[PDB]
């Protein structure tokens, strides 16, 4: 095995995650606007869920980039 | 999966290899030089470790980022990429040595012209790619994992003490030869009449056939690098144990 | 595509990468490496000062590279803000300019050197990815600074050769040379317009 | 004493060509023998590896002509002899100047 | 593709996203006084959205100026 | 099949091991360069 | 003295062929050889080495003909002399000029 | 009553902050490069061998001197703790006997007395003596022995100067420096004996 299929694995693992929130938005954001424009067949129940998962789901992206961002400002600071 | 596995084996794989490629950049004649900034030689150990990954083998999962045995592999990078370092150190510096001794003998900073030329030398035999690749050549022969520098090679490397001598007075064997006959043939002609002596008149004649000796040296230096870096790089593949 | 909440995170991150671009893509590596050579070329180690030899590169990497800048704002900037192109294909289009000034910027040998080490197979040179181009661009940039810089310090070594062997000439063998020979060092540097005729021919170096 | 390295190569090609052209001496065919050598690059990009080469001038018996036999052992002596030079890539003719092989 | 041009376009694509905060901020202002003031045409949901979407663009020029200050402080303060 | 605890486990421990190597090499680095520069 | 590595490898290689050569003047088939070789670096920072070649010239005696066993022999022999350059990669050519092996 | 994980890496990084001191106080760094600035004050060379190349060497010098004890720490102490056989307590001291016994081969009697009355305590036996005591007397061991050997290597180079200077002055050139013609001799017979690789012998099978 070589360095390069953990790096592929890696950044693999990093865009099924990001897909995975950016699916939830957007399926917050078409459940906002169905219950919004007026359709009787969307309950306001499934519209906070989908809202409250979506809420969260970014907020854990937030945490990820935050400590990547610090990670890489601690690393540039290094002897060398 | 646990994402634990990932994120962590990524680490081990980046950072340990980049660790040996530092390390020797921080200690090689022209990545390690004063006039680079540390940022710049940062980001060229980051770009370099980044392109030459697929190359470099899987790291062993055995070993723990925190734990001790892990301690110990980052420490043992270095000392591999410090020894490929300091190899080129030693053949500059024995330049160094041999444009001192010209001006020592030349009656007489004619050790920095022989490192500016020889830093030359290094940059257009393409001396910086050839211990990138032999770094990246270290990853296959040599694994992160197990595998350190032993006591041989500690004496291998402390012994180039006397490679610097000798081959310093290989190259200027032919000209301080010159030097002294030059001197000795000028003391014994002048020595007829005492009162002439030499004192600061034998500090002119001396300062000028030493520059002319050295206008000498650097026409036939080339050869004798071409000759030393054989003898250099065979040394740092012994190190790899290639 | 992406949603507009995590596009606006992506922006803003990679706008804290602005400087890591700025050093190992553009024309910021070979000036400031020439100008810290020529600084130790002089007696002087630090009266041009760090922040005015970063001052004079950030100018001079902008007037340099400003080709660069203008495709990429052309052919990038302004089809995403008419919304004719897509977060992607922006990102993809702005490489494009970038990764041919730095193409043609660097050394065969160099190149040959690191598709070798990166282990993929390319066939022509103007086709090799830029995971290998950026190391193989500032390997081969900071060869170019340093061959120039050595040759600026070439006149300047002259000046203590010929100084130094004046004083042993007399027999005055205690006095030390460098500091006798740092009026002249800055003389020579003065009178050939050295401020004027580094950076003219630095600017005119890049293609 | 002196030579710079591109000398030196040029001195072991003048001997090594002057020993093939020995070695041609004694065919019976052969009189006298001419050898040209063109050294090689080895760079990885297709578009500036340039491989070695071979031009070598024969004058035959007085009569006698040459067959394909005779110019194909030629051509794999030549080739042999110095590395590289892929025997596509050897150019031998005659005193009446007829084409022998390609370059 | 000349120093002067790619100077002035940059500077044009920065003070054109500078008076488009402008415009955001003196809409939200406007809309502010006319409600505050007695106008009746004027709803709070009018007065409410313009004045939150002056504060996001506030918000994004104060972190654009951030990212833009502190990579100007990395650059200088590198240790060439 | 993965839950916020394994993901924030998981962030936490690379963030450890991360700022655990760099220290190291940080401090092995600084002790090279003061052995270094020292006077012979 | 005077000589400087690359010349000292010639002067090895060289007088290992007329030692070669001295032991092929032995056989009674062959008169008088001649052997070429072609040995280059092992260059780890090239991925693509040209390798190792050989090709040897004789003149044998009045008469005389070798089927397929003394050619075997013979290159056999040379192959194993040599460092490296496996027995396929040798050329052997007589006065007469028929081809009597490949490389 | 072991130490927990948070205070033993304090103690890790606590000791890696303090490395260059243990190279330089506790180990045969300091004797080398004594002997190796020896070396170079003797041959007319001021600065010529630069400082960073002797340091360089030193450091390979002493982790090959090093290495038996060395790897006697990494069996008896590193071996049990990655294994978990032992506490952190116990593992520290199993790391510290092997320095203290190889400061103990490299020091002399004389010295010990004085640092042991010097600091005031009881004690009976060399083995068990407090490291605080052991380092100061170790170094000036190591400076007294560095000097006896740089004082045997000096002689040699001194002995082909006079003899220069004789000749000189013999054959009546009263005129000439001996310095010029000396520096030569002195450096092509060090090369011709191979003297570092004579040095190597006397200073690394020194300590034993």
């Amino acid at each position: 095995a070589s360095g390069a299929k953990v790096g592929a694995d890696f950044n693999d693992l990093l865009t099924k995650a990001i897909n995975n929130v950016n699916t939830l938005q957007k399926a917050s954001g078409d459940l906002q606007t169905r219950f919004d424009r007026g359709d009787a067949d969307v309950s306001l129940s499934d519209v906070m869920i989908a809202r409250n998962k979506s809420s969260v789901a970014f907020d854990a992206t937030v945490q990820i980039r935050n400590k990547l961002v610090e990670a890489y400002k601690d690393l540039m600071n290094m002897p060398v | 999966e646990y994402p634990t596995s990932v994120v962590l084996d990524w680490i081990a794989n980046y950072f340990w290899p980049y660790v040996r490629i530092s390390s020797m950049l921080m200690v090689m004649t022209v990545t390690g030089a004063r006039f680079v900034s540390p940022r710049i030689r940062l980001y060229l150990g980051l770009a370099i470790t980044f392109a030459v990954m697929p190359a470099i083998p899987a790291v062993p999962q055995d070993i723990e980022l925190l734990s001790f045995r892990g301690f110990m592999t980052i420490a043992e990078q270095m000392i591999i990429g410090i020894a490929m370092g300091m190899v080129t150190q030693f053949m500059i510096q024995t330049f160094v040595l041999l444009g001192q001794i010209l001006g020592m003998q030349s009656s007489l900073l004619l050790g920095q012209l022989f490192m500016f030329l020889t830093t030359m030398f290094f940059l257009a035999t393409d001396g910086h790619l050839k211990m990138l690749q032999l770094v990246v050549f270290s990853f296959k022969t040599l694994p992160i994992g197990s595998g350190s520098l032993n006591a041989v090679d500690f004496r291998e490397m402390a012994g180039w003490l006397g490679i610097m001598f000798q081959t310093a007075l290989s190259m200027s064997l032919s000209g301080i030869i010159a030097l002294l006959t030059i001197n000795l043939s000028f003391g014994v002609m002048t020595r007829a009449a005492p009162q002439l002596n030499i004192f600061s008149l034998g500090f002119a004649f001396a300062l000028m056939v030493g520059l002319l000796l050295c206008w000498y040296i650097l026409a036939g230096l080339y050869s004798h690098y071409e000759m030393f870096w054989t003898v250099g790089e065979a040394q740092i593949c012994r190190l790899i144990r290639l | 595509d992406y949603s507009v909440t995590l596009q606006i995170l992506a922006l803003m991150t990679m706008l804290g990468f602005l400087p890591a671009m700025v050093i190992l893509m553009t024309s910021f590596t070979r000036i400031v490496v020439v100008m810290s050579i020529l600084r130790q070329a002089m007696g002087l180690q630090q009266t041009p000062s760090n922040q005015v030899i970063i001052g004079i590169a950030l100018f001079l990497t902008f007037f340099v590279m400003s080709p660069v800048l203008n495709e990429i704002n052309d052919k990038a900037v302004q089809p995403y803000l008419n919304e004719q192109v897509t977060a992607r294909e922006a990102f993809d289009a702005a490489q494009a300019p970038m990764k041919a000034f730095m193409l043609k910027q660097t050394r065969i040998k160099d190149l040959e050197t690191f598709v070798t080490m990166s282990g993929e197979q390319v066939d022509n040179p103007e086709d090799v990815s830029m995971a290998v181009l950026i190391p193989a661009f500032i390997t081969s940039e900071l060869k170019t600074a340093f061959q120039i810089g050595f040759m600026l310090f070439l006149p300047f070594l002259i000046i203590d050769l010929v100084v130094a062997s004046v004083l042993m000439a007399m027999g005055m063998m205690m006095l030390s040379p460098m500091i006798v020979s740092l009026p002249f060092k800055l003389m020579l540097f003065v009178l050939v317009d050295g401020w004027n005729l580094i950076l003219s021919t630095l600017a005119g170096s890049f293609a | 004493f002196g030579v710079s390295q591109r000398l030196e190569q040029e001195r072991l090609k003048l001997s090594r060509e002057r020993q093939l052209a020995q070695a041609i001496e004694e065919m019976k065919q052969v009189r006298k023998a001419r050898v040209l050598l063109a050294l090689p690059k080895h760079s990885v990009f297709v578009r500036h590896n340039q491989e070695a080469s071979a031009s070598v001038f024969l004058t035959l018996s007085t009569g006698t002509n040459l067959k394909q036999q005779e110019v194909d052992s030629i051509v794999d002596m030549v080739a042999s002899a110095v590395p590289g030079m892929k025997t596509s890539r050897i150019t031998v003719t005659d005193q009446h100047g007829r084409l022998l092989s390609s370059g």
